[PDB]
């Protein structure tokens, strides 16, 4: 799947537009994790 | 072959762009 460019089905654990390439998903996934990291940083230092 | 080398670079670049560790939230009595 990676060499052909299609996103592996074991990584799509959230809704994505139909026909997204793996490169776009990887960039989108990185941004989502960065938001989660910022949320985790704020929650750890600052409470709820 | 050639596909091994180009995929190795692509996977290595992806590992760099993708963040490494994501820390879990700490549960507290008022947090829950």
């Amino acid at each position: 799947e990676l060499v052909k460019g299609i996103l592996p089905r074991s990584w799509s654990h959230y809704t994505v537009p139909a026909g997204m390439t793996v490169i776009q998903w990887v960039s989108d996934f990185s941004e989502r994790i960065k938001q989660l990291q910022n949320i985790s940083l704020a929650a750890a230092s600052g409470g709820a | 072959p050639a596909w091994m080398r180009t995929l190795h670079t692509t996977a290595s670049n992806w590992l760099h762009l993708i963040p490494q560790t994501l820390s879990h939230l700490k549960r507290t009595v008022e947090n829950i």
